[PDB]
């Protein structure tokens, strides 16, 4: 660590894995506080340089900043802020969206004692309060508009003994666009999964068991996969989703 | 909202604006036009002596003038009632 | 088994051919007969989110699912002989979910060897209209467009609008 | 028979998705559907009141259970198919609400200012409560950890840095951070995006 | 994220912005270099841009070196790649083997049309002929796609050497039909 540029690669690389994929990814915790600080003390940074050549200006009708060395690299420091910025929201709106879609199923999974997904790991505090929230909003209004003039039999939301399960999971075999890096960093021969393969760079093996077959993907190449099969790679860093 | 300082110095919007942009219009809110932020300028100036590099006297300032926008409906532009809003704030308290 | 689906919520009422295989009073609004009760072996239409259970419950369940007249051997043969041309849209607006759902209640190998083969060769012409951008200085598409089942017309949406959206970024001067 | 009339409320639903999946722009919802509601309402209470003679009629016994039990379910069926079809519209109404009111920058919609998108008698008076709940909780989680980050801002990525933009509407001068813009209309500025992009949200400003 | 459909595709914009996160090699045209105000940033190794001479190579990132020549302080230099004769060369690879994709960058379309918009005057060669080179190559790719589209099913694909572009606009279309063959064949087991 202690590399403000493979920062923004790790923010990358789980922004570009948070949006191709169906399920619910856990918070990087320690990314978001690194780069939340860095913006905080850039912010002020600016600022403080700003306010800097302000208060010199007017004192004795000096000259502005002079042109040369001066304007591309603040410039520069805002354009880069923006741009940041643009980043990180569009991972929070769209892992907020999909903490939407899948409330229900969150709630049984907090509720199951033997489950060891935890909300505490896989959702920020923030995300949190907006469950609560937002849970508590919904079945204000489902139980005041319908509900409430339904059979006692029937009057839960959440029911999975009835005709139609009423809790939506996610989908464990979407099919996905895959990148096979490889090794995160290296030692090829220190890696146990890699084994090697006639006349070519080594390949991983995976296995399809409803199709009952093994599938090999090669180092270099792009791929369409399912996304069961291919959870621990992507979560050991050998695969990227594309 | 407070008194007993030692005199209502006379400065320029110029120097206070930036302080009032960042806190309105960025986060919550907008729209602080020129002659409500000259209005603005006499308040916060009733309180000047030792300012501009003090601690949470102006950001709570500008969290008050807030709260009366949220509160009441009013709409965008701010404009010589600026005043009149603040003597509800004294009105309040 | 998507709760909020529209289109699932849609193409589960559908009418399927049953018979009674029990004799028993009170029923008679399924026959719009409000006071005349049922009898035995009476064959009627009823929706698909009823006839699906009571063929479950009972042993011998009370109600029997009869062949539909949408999986017989003409529609079959149909389908093999030409798939490009056929109106699915005339046979039934939501054939595709119906087709999962009858193979899922009543396992048939016969019929994910020919669903899968008509959807493999309906989704090259798919590709081949939807890619078709025009530029400005026909028939088919009108014609193809109006044979197309309900599930189909989102995907030649989808499809045709990141053509048109990549097109756009291409050429933006 | 009797969840016939709740798959027309379905159907509705599919048109307004259309409104929804074919929009350029914000579009608005359309009248609620009240009446239809209450009917569905009617019938499952008369299946409630069915269910109940079902019950004293069998335990007075004069009839079998086999055959008691066949009218119990298909009460119990059509009562779930009812539930279900009103389910799935009221939620489509309300993904429908969300999406505005994440999109107009968080605030309170139609007690202030608002982009004069939605009518207020559309929609219903447990909606209207549950927008209000909702921008609620959208305006305290602006105020989170999140600060520097404006979560109701632009979604489309920042790669032009000086912009050509023209003045819609007329209005009076505003300050700017080290700075003022005076809104003359059909004038043109030549100015950084950043400090537009409000001013463009919010129909002042044109172009980009 | 949520609204103009945004859920599981990323726009052709969003992939500009994946490509121009990228370095690219400039000739500067001032000279920075420290005497015997900084850029200090956050994101991106700002050593290049602290120690800087003119009339040297560096490389940058490549929205600074648009930033850069929107004035008159860089040159952008293209990719070798970028030539009549790596073209031609391409161009016959691809004439020659017609069930396997040419060695292309990622990012050769976006790559090409930012910098004939940009940097019209940095290229060597007339422009027009590589504008119609790079029409010519996209015809044959467009060609072998069409004819792998046929060899579709429920168990895996492989497209070792498709541009990023390319995915993006048949992603929607690919990854549903083999979803639905999917679930049809699940239903039948």
């Amino acid at each position: 660590y202690v590399s403000p540029q493979q920062d923004f690669s790790d923010l990358m690389k789980s922004w570009k894995n948070e949006r191709c994929s169906p399920e619910l990814l856990p918070y990087p915790h320690q990314l978001m506080k690194r780069l939340l600080n860095r913006i905080s003390m850039q912010s002020q940074l600016i600022e403080n340089i700003s306010m800097g050549f302000l208060d010199m200006q007017n004192a004795s009708n000096a000259n502005p900043p002079m042109p040369n060395e001066s304007k591309l690299p603040l410039l520069c420091m805002e354009t880069e802020l923006e741009r940041l910025k643009f980043v990180i929201r569009s991972y929070i709106r769209c892992r907020l969206s999909k903490i939407d879609k899948f409330s229900l199923y969150l709630r049984q999974l907090n509720e199951d004692e033997n489950s060891l997904i935890s909300l505490t790991d896989l959702l920020s505090k923030d995300e949190i309060k907006y469950h609560d929230t937002h849970s508590l909003i919904w079945l204000k209004l489902v139980n005041d508009s319908i509900l409430k003039y339904m059979p006692e039999e029937l009057q839960a939301i959440n029911d999975t003994e009835g005709s139609v399960n009423m809790i939506d999971e996610p989908d464990w075999n979407k099919f996905v666009f895959i990148h096979v890096n490889g090794p995160p960093d290296g030692k090829w021969n220190e890696d146990p999964l890699l084994q090697e393969n006639e006349f070519g760079k080594p390949c991983y093996t995976v296995t399809i068991p409803d199709l009952k077959e093994e599938v090999e993907l090669t180092i270099g190449s792009i791929y369409v996969m399912r996304y069961e099969v291919i959870r621990d790679l992507l979560r050991d860093d050998k695969v990227a989703l594309i | 909202f407070g008194s007993g300082n030692v005199l209502p110095v006379k400065i320029q919007p110029p120097l206070l604006r930036p302080l009032a942009y960042r806190v309105l219009s960025r986060k919550y809110g907008l729209s602080i036009k020129s002659d409500g932020l000259s209005a603005l300028a006499e308040f916060v100036g009733t309180n000047i002596g030792a300012n501009w590099r003090q601690g949470p006297a102006t950001i709570k300032f500008l969290e008050q003038f807030a709260a009366v926008w949220k509160q009441q409906e009013r709409g965008l532009f701010i404009d010589q009632s600026g005043v009149k809003e603040v003597i509800q704030e004294m009105k309040e308290r | 088994m998507g709760y909020y689906d529209i289109d699932d919520v849609l193409a589960d009422g559908t009418e399927f051919p049953c018979k009674f295989q029990y004799d028993i009073p009170g029923l008679g609004y399924l026959e719009n007969n409000p006071g005349r009760p049922i009898t035995k072996n009476t064959k009627l239409s009823l929706p698909l989110w009823l006839a699906r259970i009571l063929a479950i419950v009972g042993p011998v369940p009370f109600v029997e699912l009869l062949p539909p007249d949408m999986f017989s051997t003409k529609v079959m043969n149909a389908i093999k002989t030409d798939p490009v041309a056929l109106d699915l849209h005339s046979i039934n607006s939501h054939f595709f979910s119906l087709a999962i759902k009858w193979i899922m209640l009543f396992s048939e190998k016969e019929l994910a060897n020919v669903v899968s083969e008509l959807l493999l060769q309906r989704a090259q012409e798919l590709n081949h209209h939807a890619s078709s951008l025009s530029i400005d200085l026909n028939i088919a598409t009108s014609t193809f467009l109006l044979k197309l089942e309900e599930m189909e017309k989102e995907i030649y949406k989808k499809s045709h609008e990141s053509y048109k959206d990549t097109k756009r970024w291409m050429f933006k001067k | 028979m009797y969840g016939d009339l709740g798959n027309k409320l379905v159907l509705e639903a599919k048109r307004t998705k259309q409104l929804y999946a074919r929009s350029n722009q914000d579009v608005n919802l359309p009248m609620y559907h009240e009446d239809i509601i209450r009917n569905i309402l009617k019938e499952v209470s008369n299946l409630r009141k069915n269910t109940e003679y079902l019950k004293e009629q069998q335990q007075l016994g004069m009839l079998d259970d086999k055959v008691a039990k066949c009218q119990y379910f298909v009460t119990l069926l059509c009562m779930e198919r009812n539930k279900r079809c009103l389910l799935a519209y009221q939620r489509l109404r309300t993904d429908i609400l969300d999406s505005m009111a994440w999109n107009n920058n968080g605030l309170d919609l139609m007690s202030s200012i608002t982009f004069s998108q939605q009518d207020t008698n559309n929609l219903s008076h447990q909606e209207q409560e549950y927008l209000k709940e909702y921008c609620d909780l959208i305006t305290d989680l602006k105020s989170g950890d999140l600060v520097d980050i404006d979560l109701s801002g632009s979604l489309v990525p920042p790669s032009d840095v000086f912009i050509d933009v023209r003045v819609l509407k007329d209005a009076g001068e505003i300050q700017t951070e080290y700075g003022v813009f005076n809104l003359i209309k059909d004038s043109q500025f030549f100015v950084r995006q950043s400090d537009v992009e409000r001013l463009i949200q919010q129909g002042y400003l044109q172009k980009i | 994220s949520l609204p103009a459909h945004l859920q599981q595709t990323f726009s052709p914009e969003e992939i500009q912005f994946i490509v121009e996160n990228e370095p690219i090699k400039i000739f500067p045209r001032i000279t920075t270099r420290q005497k015997i105000t900084r850029w200090q940033l956050i994101t991106t190794d700002d050593k290049a841009l602290n120690n800087m001479v003119a009339m040297r190579s560096t490389e940058v990132v490549l929205w600074i070196a648009l930033l850069l020549k929107q004035q008159s302080k860089c040159s952008i230099v293209a990719p070798q790649w970028l030539t009549t004769k790596e073209l031609d060369r391409k161009i016959q690879y691809e004439k020659t083997h017609p069930d396997r994709f040419s060695e292309l960058p990622w990012n050769w379309l976006v790559l090409a049309r930012i910098l004939f918009n940009k940097a019209k005057d940095d290229f060597h060669d007339p422009i027009h002929e590589l504008r119609g080179k790079i029409q010519d190559l996209r015809e044959i790719r467009q060609i072998k796609v069409l004819k792998g589209l046929k060899y579709l099913n429920e168990s895996h694909l492989q497209l070792d050497n498709l541009s990023l572009l390319e995915i993006n606009e048949l992603r929607p279309f690919i990854t549903e039909i083999m979803d639905k063959l999917r679930e049809i064949h699940t239903a039948s087991l």
